[PDB]
């Protein structure tokens, strides 16, 4: 039932200590500064936006 | 001339292929049907500068908010 309406923590943990912090700290600026995987994270968005 | 404009109504009054009006080529819909779109989507992106200000979110996932 959570893992349907719910995210599940590794897909959390991946981008967070991945993708998301290895951009910038104090405020995460920008997003040229990345590789292609930046579209695999707005597929991640389609998803849980669209799961919770 | 008066004659001349008197003859021209008369003959497109005679013809089938005359013209519905007296007007010469418009060719200013193309600037309206432009600035009708640009206005169109000028208020579609200024909506969302407003709607999504974003201050912070709440996801709910699994081991630490359940």
């Amino acid at each position: 039932f959570l893992d349907t309406f719910t995210v599940k923590a590794t897909e959390a943990q991946e981008i967070k200590t991945i993708v998301d912090k290895c951009h910038k700290g104090n405020t995460f600026d920008f997003h040229a500064l990345s590789d292609e995987e930046l579209r695999r994270l707005e597929q991640l968005y389609s998803t849980v936006n669209n799961r919770v | 001339k008066l004659k001349l404009d008197a003859y021209h109504l008369l003959e497109a009054s005679q013809s089938e292929t005359a013209a519905k009006s007296a007007l010469s080529d418009l060719n200013w819909f193309s600037d309206l049907a432009d600035i009708y779109s640009g206005q169109q989507t000028m208020a579609e992106m200024d909506v969302a500068l407003k709607a999504q200000g974003e201050q912070k979110l709440s996801y709910p996932i699994q081991g630490k908010n359940i």
